[PDB]
């Protein structure tokens, strides 16, 4: 889970 | 497909002219909030997403915020309000370029309605002030307490004007009928310095009172006919029209 | 992308001029809290992040405190108020340099307004004090109890002034009409030592009473016509214009 991947997942989840 | 037209300062601000028989192609990128602005006074009724989960929707009055919450979030937004129903084709952008920060609407019919009314008001004021082709009566006499007398008095066939000097207290003017009885008449105080009292009637005799002094004004050229009021306003060039319909 | 310009003292404090059709560069480094300040009296209505977890948000009226909380925090904040909507594009800086501690906005329209008001106020005060183009009436005579008498009485066409000595009590001054009835008239007390009573009317006869002594002042050059008050103020060099609109 590269920082880009975690950034994308946080981006999607966040309200 | 009406594509939002980009501004001149930035690409992130794009304007769209509303079209009921067309949709809005919103190119949303990942991780931003697109601010769609409704018209003022527009009351949001209901909305409907293609996926309630693909995009995150929060609305405050006429302010719309959406935010993608999934991959490949290609759905539709049909938000319907009391005035109209918007149509969006939310097409996700994969490379995260050319974002759409806020969608602003232009309404052609509303702008036409507002500019027609303003032009009508301008024409109305021009016609009220032009005051062309009026006939003035200056055969007025007076007898009584001359210290409260007007410096001039005339009428244009619809109203009677009494002009008072700058130092004179403005008195009270009463309508006098055939038997000599007096009755109130409505007045409007006009003039640059408020020196003119305009009473809303043409009459042969008038009564001017201030305290315990009295002056009688006599119209020596009373026209029993006058000019009819066909328009509904005080001017022959401004019609009063029925708006309320019903 | 309104990339702003820094201060002349510290590159951390950077000013930008608001533009409704462009967004604002903000470069946030880790561990710093940026202050975005609203215009005075502006009410925050709604704000919207791209990633609500990436940044930390705290607000106290028109003072908005923001902070990063995650890596690669590249999103935007759109905070909307009753007057306008702010447009940011928050891009995090990797090497923790070139931080912003607070953002400031310059509003061309508000500045243009409030600078006009001060100049207009200075011009208005100068116009009142200039007091030119005045004609003075000095043909005033008196008869009665000369121990309450003014040392000087005159009028400028609009007001009537009675000047009293330093050792004399200031009496009441009344308006005498044609039949001899006295009635109240508004007065203002002008002069450096409050020795002048300015009544707001020109009249041929005045009555001065103090206790049980009475003095009658006569205007022996009464001008019924006067000079008209076209401007709405006490001076012909200051207009009174309608602000409330409506």
């Amino acid at each position: 889970k590269t920082p880009y991947e975690l950034a994308r997942e946080r981006m999607l989840r966040s309200g | 497909l009406d594509v939002p037209s980009s501004s001149r300062y930035d690409h992130r601000i794009r304007y769209v002219t509303y079209n009921p028989a067309d949709v809005v192609q919103v190119d949303t990128v990942l991780g931003v909030a697109t601010h769609i602005m409704l018209e003022e006074g527009e009351q949001y009724l209901t909305h409907a997403f293609g996926d309630s989960e693909a995009y995150a929707f929060a609305r405050k009055g006429r302010h719309i915020f959406i935010k993608p919450q999934a991959e490949l979030a290609n759905t539709n937004l049909i938000v319907v309000t009391d005035r109209r129903s918007y149509k969006f084709r939310l097409q996700m952008r994969n490379d995260r370029n050319g974002a759409m920060y806020e969608l602003a609407f232009r309404y052609p019919d509303t702008q036409a309605r507002q500019t027609r009314e303003a032009n009508a008001r301008a024409a109305v004021e021009a016609a009220f002030e032009q005051r062309v082709g009026a006939y003035y009566n200056l055969k007025y006499m007076m007898s009584g307490d001359k210290d409260i007398a007007p410096v001039n008095a005339w009428d244009d066939g619809r109203f009677t004007y009494f002009k008072f000097s700058a130092n004179a207290d403005l008195p009270s003017i009463y309508f006098v009928d055939a038997e000599g009885n007096e009755s109130l008449v409505p007045r409007t105080t006009v003039g640059s310095s408020n020196n003119i009292i305009a009473v809303h009637k043409v009459n042969p005799k008038w009564m001017i009172r201030l305290g315990n002094r009295a002056l009688a004004i006599f119209n020596e050229a009373y026209d029993p006919n006058g000019v009819p009021n066909d328009t509904g306003t005080a001017s022959p060039a401004v019609r009063r029209v029925n708006k309320g319909g019903n």
